[PDB]
């Protein structure tokens, strides 16, 4: 019981987290995508955040390193 | 006339015949009691 | 022989109940006065016959 | 991180000096069983002795025999001797008071048993001296024999708790210390616990007079100093452990707040030198095993009846749906 | 990067088995102590992959060829024992009258 | 004036923010599991925060000190809820849950 | 997460460094018995076995009555195992 | 393709690859499944996400 | 060099008080006097109280006690055991028979002496000496020990 | 870096196993590369893993291999032999694996080149997976004894295979 | 009474084991501003990092 009461409390927050951090990371993923663009102007052919998903379902950037989040 | 062979067994190797009434009721709360505990719970 | 004389040896056996009377009476002596003489303060007691240096 | 080392050094000079007065506390006990006093020449009531035996033991010149395996055979007595402190880095002895919160710590205290092993093989092997090789070799073969008890009574525990967090173990005990329970599940681990640090009824290295070189016969000044902390450290830490999992640690005996008022590092220390003191209590009580004896007792004892509690309180924790 | 050099770590690992194999022709012991390195290296690649493809097929395999390993090593020290017994020696040229 | 919302502030308030918060929760997890796309749900999110911070500000106007308390011994526990009852009654008699 | 393991690290190099300080300061001033052989092949049963009831015991609330009887099962095959062992002697040192 | 991840939750191609699989289960020819198919093997690897990225990098590289 | 010599004087004060505290004999129960010595290490009078332990390997020995008659055919044995002792060492010899041969002094297998075989520091007279006998010659050992300027002696030389 | 040293530790620590003279040198190196593995495994985050190849490798098998090398007694002269005659040997099939084996993931794992900007900024998270994480270790358990409960039983005919041959290989009953 | 000599060494041991718990105890606690918690899980190092942004941003 203690900890589903730990476990309720993280449920009810949890919004309010996500939303602050979608919020960053657009901030963030725009000024990526300005970076982008601007490197990559007279690269023809070109498409800046371009899709690699065939299917055009969004996912995070993949980052490179094995197992990030437990360190 | 097996009734004092377990006696005897139980006098000899007491720690053999308590590891096995120890284990064997841990096997029959499982295999016959949780199932009865399961039925009086669903009426 | 009988199931209670089974039982009680094998309970004696599992409980180690004749290892308890080694400790307790190891735990009496643990609170008693020691023997020890405080030398060279404290002496061992001799006799008018010892012989020691000539 | 740059405090991390304050803290490491505040956990093991105190167990060092905690080590040095547990070889004075076990004399003096010793003594006052057989009638006499034991160290009180060497400072007030003796104690100053183990600082006067460290000095000498530092003081004395090192012999390192004409072997072939001259690295080997310094280096077996820091394996042990650092395999007997790292132990203590998960080991809580209050509500977060603890250097490595391990969600794993269980098996990490199981890995270090494991462990422990290798320093005294290779002190026998690398001594050059086929008495102490086969000290050495009967001394692992039975810290081997009953590390599988060792393991088994953990798994009970483990089951009766749903975690390897150490500090979980001991919170899963504020309903009932887990001694109560499984008692003599205690009883077993405890024994275990003597005969995995050969301690009496279980010291075959102790049995020179029995005919049986130890592994550490050839060993002098500071290794053979190092296998003895380690060996002494080692029983601390049994002693703490059988505190953790079945006395409730830092948990005071009754929820009331005339016990609460004591702190948890108090009550652990307290059931910590209650088991320090049965080791010493049971080595001037008894005589000392065979190791053909010991041995039989390991795999036919102590064995199977770690199996069947594993298996009875997991069956009735199943049955009655009280798991964690 | 990551992949890769945890990759390269188990790889090593496995040519090191097999240069073992290569240069122990008199040594059989240490033949079967690199034939578990090789082991060790599979196991290595099933965790990494398991970790990389967030998958567990990987990490039920690893233990299951772990229990696998065990039992390779009891058995074949059980045969370098008999071996050894019969022989009184563990020298190739006395385990070679199979021929032909 | 608007309290800062850290861990500590949030998780004292995670009894309040869920009686209070629910419809908004509710919608903003339903179009999180219909798209994970985070550009595609900041207006749920916009309404989820609105109301977290409206009743934050509300909490923080009628229980000023029980909230300060209940807060610095959560943050100071780092939000164990049971090392902190004594001032969580304290707070949800002033600011009942309702 | 993994941070916990860091002190360990740091304990362990502070614990060798104590070691060597303490072993360095006072340089200042042909038969084989099988038995332990079978020994070791039994521990190292016994240890896949109490590797195999970790996972097992701290997952007893969510395998339930299924994953209980596998892992009877599986002590079942080791038990007769054992038993084979005892009946042969194997657990025998005189 | 199990579906198990590491941490307790559906594997991260785990979507991706019931995509496929459900479409070759009734497509006759494996080329019409083929944009599912990478979509699947990129989610494993990250090769053409890298590829581009460095791509991009090497620009960078080029212009400075 | 004012200073110099008190910290020197200090540090062998330490060493000196460290030997004294804790010395290990190893015994060499020869003969009769071996029975006086058990009971030295007794409740009655207590060794251990003075530090004293006992050890079975020479390599863990800071002292010999030489109890009882040595024999010819002993004397390598006593020999090999003494040679094994790191240093610093001290030998004892208790009781007549290891002090001079005693009353096998004339005899054609014993060694008159055990100072034939290795140095002696301590003579404990006494056929046997009683165990307070004993009891002063460590004592006295104690005080040799308590002469010694180790560091005083290596810093000049 | 930090996986540069592990890797430099099990490569020579390795090339110990292979080349020592004496065998008994040659388990205690192969406790080194377990060791270092431990470490690697501690870096992905499988501290389960981490702990049961302590266990299991070290504390078992090769105290097994330690037992059983120690009490041979092995002569070098049994089991020496000059190994310069081997370096051309060893170097095509070492450089054929290497140019090969080492550089297998390259073309289907292409390495992301590390550079001059934070791409940390650019890390999602999701916390919806962080309110109940589970252990590498209940992770296992919900899939060892239910799933594929049979792979783990034929794991248990396995041993029972390994223990009914060491009684009947190596018994000799007094 | 005699017997409380060999209560002095345990009383020692006693002492010392409380030392090694409170020591590094309050050394966390001066360095960290607050006591350690049992239990760090993923979601408290992320409650963290972002407390970091929330508080130091502000
Ligand atoms: C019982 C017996 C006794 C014996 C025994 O057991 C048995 O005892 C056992 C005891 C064991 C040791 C226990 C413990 C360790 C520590 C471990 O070492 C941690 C290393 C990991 C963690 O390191 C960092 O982790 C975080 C950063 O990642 C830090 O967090 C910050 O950053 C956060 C994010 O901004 C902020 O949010 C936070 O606020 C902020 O603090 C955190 O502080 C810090 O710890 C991994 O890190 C690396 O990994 C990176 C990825 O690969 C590498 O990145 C690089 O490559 C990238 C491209 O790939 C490029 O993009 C990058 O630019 C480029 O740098 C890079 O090399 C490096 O970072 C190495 C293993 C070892 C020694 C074990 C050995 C084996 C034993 C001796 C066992 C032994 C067997
Ligand atoms: C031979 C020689 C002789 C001499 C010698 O050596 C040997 O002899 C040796 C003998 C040694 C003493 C031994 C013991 C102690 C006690 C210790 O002092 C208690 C430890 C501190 C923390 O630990 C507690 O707290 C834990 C958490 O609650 C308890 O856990 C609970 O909860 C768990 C989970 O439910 C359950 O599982 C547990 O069962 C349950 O108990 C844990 O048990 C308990 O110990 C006391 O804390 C307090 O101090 C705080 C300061 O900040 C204050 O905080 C306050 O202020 C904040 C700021 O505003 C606000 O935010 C806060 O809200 C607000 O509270 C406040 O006063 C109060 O908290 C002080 C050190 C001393 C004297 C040692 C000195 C040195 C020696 C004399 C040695 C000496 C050298
Ligand atoms: C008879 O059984 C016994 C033994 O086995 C034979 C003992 O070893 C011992 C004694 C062993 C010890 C006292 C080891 C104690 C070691 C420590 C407390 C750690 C080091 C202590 C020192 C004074 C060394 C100081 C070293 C330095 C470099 C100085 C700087 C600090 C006793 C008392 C004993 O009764
Ligand atoms: C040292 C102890 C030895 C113990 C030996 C005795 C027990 C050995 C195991 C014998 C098999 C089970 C016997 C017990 C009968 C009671 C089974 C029972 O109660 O039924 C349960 C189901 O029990 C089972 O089906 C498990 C059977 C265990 C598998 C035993 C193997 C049998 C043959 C397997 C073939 C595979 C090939 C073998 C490979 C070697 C009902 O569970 P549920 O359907 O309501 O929900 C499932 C669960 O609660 C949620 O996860
Ligand atoms: C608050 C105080 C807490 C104290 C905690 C620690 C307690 C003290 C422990 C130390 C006690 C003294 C230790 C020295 C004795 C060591 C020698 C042990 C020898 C031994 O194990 O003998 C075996 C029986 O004992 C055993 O088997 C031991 C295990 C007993 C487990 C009991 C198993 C059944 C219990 C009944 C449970 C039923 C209820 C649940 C359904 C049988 O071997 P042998 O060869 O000596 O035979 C001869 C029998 N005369
Ligand atoms: S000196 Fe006397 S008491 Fe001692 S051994 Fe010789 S005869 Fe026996």
């Amino acid at each position: 019981a203690l900890k589903e009461e730990k476990y309720a409390a993280r449920r009810t927050i949890l919004p309010i987290l996500q939303a602050e951090e979608d919020e960053r990371f657009v901030s963030e993923w725009k000024k990526y995508l300005e970076y982008e663009a601007d490197v990559m102007k007279d690269v023809p052919g070109w498409k800046v955040g371009e899709n690699v998903y065939n299917s055009g379902r969004w996912m995070p950037p993949a980052t490179g390193e094995l197992r990030p989040d437990v360190w | 006339p097996v009734m004092e062979k377990l006696r005897m067994f139980v006098a000899q190797e007491p720690v053999v015949a308590a590891s096995c009434l120890i284990g064997g009721v841990g096997l029959f709360l499982p295999a016959v009691v949780r199932p009865i505990l399961d039925s009086l719970e669903a009426s | 022989k009988d199931w209670n004389t089974v039982f009680e040896r094998s309970i004696n056996t599992l409980f180690l109940t004749e290892m308890v009377r080694g400790l307790s009476l190891t735990l009496k002596y643990f609170f008693d006065p020691k023997v020890t003489i405080n030398y060279p303060f404290e002496k061992g007691p001799l006799s008018p016959r010892f012989r020691g240096e000539h | 991180y740059i405090a991390v080392p304050a803290e490491i050094l505040g956990i093991i000079l105190p167990l060092l000096l905690g080590v040095a007065f547990l070889v004075l506390a076990e004399r003096k006990v010793m003594a006052f069983v057989q009638r006499r006093k034991g160290p009180d020449v060497v400072g007030s009531f003796g104690l100053l002795q183990p600082l006067a035996d460290g000095l000498k033991l530092i003081l004395k010149e090192p012999i390192s025999p004409s072997s072939a395996n001259f690295f080997l055979f310094r280096m077996a007595p820091v394996a042990t001797f650092m395999l007997s402190l790292v132990a203590w880095a998960v080991v809580p002895f209050d509500y977060g008071m603890v250097l490595s919160d391990l969600n794993i710590g269980l098996l990490y205290l199981f890995a270090i048993s494991s462990l422990g092993v290798y320093g005294i093989i290779i002190a026998g092997r690398s001594s050059n001296s086929k008495y102490a090789f086969l000290g050495a070799l009967r001394s692992a073969a039975q810290m081997v024999s009953y590390e599988v008890s060792i393991g088994l009574i953990l798994i009970t525990v483990l089951i009766c708790v749903g975690s390897c967090n150490l500090s979980e173990i001991v919170m899963a005990q504020k309903q009932i210390w887990f001694g109560i329970p499984l008692f003599p599940v205690l009883v077993m681990f405890f024994i275990s616990c003597l005969a995995e640090t050969n301690r009496a009824p279980f010291d075959l290295p102790e049995a020179e007079a029995e005919l049986v070189a130890g592994y550490n016969v050839e060993y002098s000044s500071m290794g053979f100093a190092l296998f003895f902390l380690g060996e002494y450290a080692n029983m601390i830490l049994m002693s703490g452990l059988c505190t953790l999992f079945f006395l409730g640690g830092w948990l005071p005996i009754l929820d009331l707040p005339i016990f609460k008022k004591i702190p948890g590092s108090i009550w652990f220390s307290i059931k910590v030198l209650f088991f320090l003191f049965l080791y010493i209590w049971v080595r001037a009580a008894f005589p000392r095993y065979r190791y053909d004896q010991l041995m039989g007792l390991g795999w036919k004892v102590f064995l199977p009846l770690s199996l069947a509690w594993v298996v009875s309180v997991s069956g009735l924790l199943v049955t009655f749906q009280w798991l964690p | 990067m990551d992949l890769i050099k945890y990759f390269t770590f188990s790889m090593i690992i496995f040519i090191l088995g097999i240069w073992g194999i290569l240069l122990n022709r008199r040594n059989i012991l240490i033949m079967l102590m690199s034939i578990e390195l090789m082991l060790l290296a599979v196991n290595l690649n099933f965790l990494v992959f398991s970790v990389s493809l967030d998958d567990m097929m990987g990490q039920v395999f690893a233990l299951l060829v772990l229990t696998v390993a065990a039992a390779e090593s009891a058995i074949g020290l059980a045969i370098f024992v008999i071996t050894f017994r019969v022989r009184g020696t563990i020298a190739v040229e006395f385990i070679n009258s199979i021929q032909g | 004036g608007n309290p800062i919302p850290t861990s500590a502030v949030l998780t004292a308030s995670a009894k309040h923010i869920g009686m209070r918060c629910m419809p908004e929760n509710v919608a903003f997890l339903k179009c999180k599991k219909n798209d994970p796309n985070p550009e595609k749900c900041l207006d749920k999110g916009r309404d989820v925060t609105r109301c977290v911070l409206g009743l934050l500000k509300d909490l923080h106007q009628k229980c000023q000190k029980e909230m300060d308390d209940y807060v610095g011994c959560m943050y100071y526990y780092t939000n164990e809820f049971d090392l902190c009852r004594k001032e969580q009654e304290a707070f949800e008699k002033v600011c009942p849950l309702k | 997460m993994m941070l916990e393991f860091a002190p360990i690290f740091i304990y362990l190099v502070i614990s060798l460094l104590v070691s060597l300080i303490l072993l360095g300061v006072p340089f200042l001033f042909s038969r084989f018995d099988i038995r332990f052989y079978l020994v070791s092949i039994l521990f190292l049963i016994f240890d896949l076995e109490v590797t195999f009831f970790f996972p097992w015991a701290v997952s007893l609330n969510k395998i339930d009555l299924f994953g209980f009887w596998s892992m009877m099962a599986f002590l079942f095959i080791l038990t007769i195992g054992f038993l084979y062992e005892w009946k042969r002697g194997a657990l025998d040192w005189e | 393709a199990s579906g198990w991840g590491i941490t307790g939750n559906k594997g991260r191609c785990y979507d991706f690859w019931m995509d496929f699989s459900e479409c070759m289960s009734h497509c006759r020819e494996p080329k019409d499944c083929t944009l599912l198919r990478e979509d699947y093997l990129e989610c494993l690897h990250h090769s053409k996400e890298f590829q581009r990225r460095n791509r991009i990098y090497k620009e960078e590289q080029r212009k400075l | 060099s004012k200073a110099a010599e008190f910290v020197i004087s200090k540090v062998d004060d330490l060493m000196n008080w460290a030997r004294t505290g804790s010395i290990w004999p190893m015994t060499f129960g020869l003969a009769c006097c071996a029975v006086e010595m058990m009971h030295t290490g007794a409740a009655r009078y207590d060794l251990d109280r003075f530090g004293i332990i006992f050890r079975p390997s020479p390599r863990q020995s800071d002292c010999m006690i030489v109890a009882g008659t040595l024999t010819n055919k002993m004397a390598p044995a006593l020999r090999k055991v003494y040679d094994q002792m790191p240093e610093p060492r001290w030998v004892i010899s208790m009781g007549s028979c290891a002090n001079g041969g005693g009353y096998y002094h004339y005899s054609y297998s014993v060694v008159r002496g055990c100072d034939r075989i290795v140095p002696v520091d301590i003579y404990v007279p006494g056929c046997p000496p009683t165990a307070e006998a004993l009891l002063y010659g460590l004592l006295q050992l104690q005080k040799k020990i308590n002469r010694r300027k180790d560091f005083l002696h290596w810093w000049n030389k | 870096m930090i996986l540069s040293v592990l890797s430099s530790l099990a490569l020579v620590s390795g090339l110990m196993v292979v080349r020592a003279k004496n065998p008994v040198h040659s388990v205690l190196f192969f406790i080194l590369v377990f060791c270092d593995t431990s470490g690697l495994l501690l870096l992905l985050g499988l501290d389960f893993f981490a702990m049961i190849f302590l266990v299991v490798y070290i504390g078992a098998i090769a105290v097994l291999f330690l037992f059983v090398v120690m009490m041979f007694h092995i002569q070098i002269a049994e089991i020496h032999e000059e190994v310069l005659r081997y370096l051309p040997v060893s170097g095509i099939i070492g450089l054929i694996f290497w140019w090969e084996m080492f550089f297998i993931l390259d073309n289907e794992s292409i390495p992301l080149l590390p550079t001059q900007r934070n791409t940390t900024s650019l890390r999602y998270t999701v916390y919806a997976g962080k309110v109940r994480s589970w252990t590498n270790l209940e992770t296992l358990g919900n899939l060892l004894y239910t799933y594929y409960f049979v792979w783990f039983l034929v794991s248990s005919l396995i041993l029972l295979v390994a223990m009914i041959g060491a009684i009947v290989l190596t018994m000799h009953r007094t | 009474l005699v017997w409380l000599e060999a209560m002095l060494p345990l009383g020692i041991i006693g002492g010392m084991l409380c030392i090694m718990g409170n020591s590094q105890y309050y050394i966390h606690k001066a360095y960290h501003g607050r006591p350690k918690h049992i239990g760090h899980d993923e979601w408290d190092v992320a409650m963290e990092r972002r407390d970091k942004k929330v508080v130091e941003k502000a």
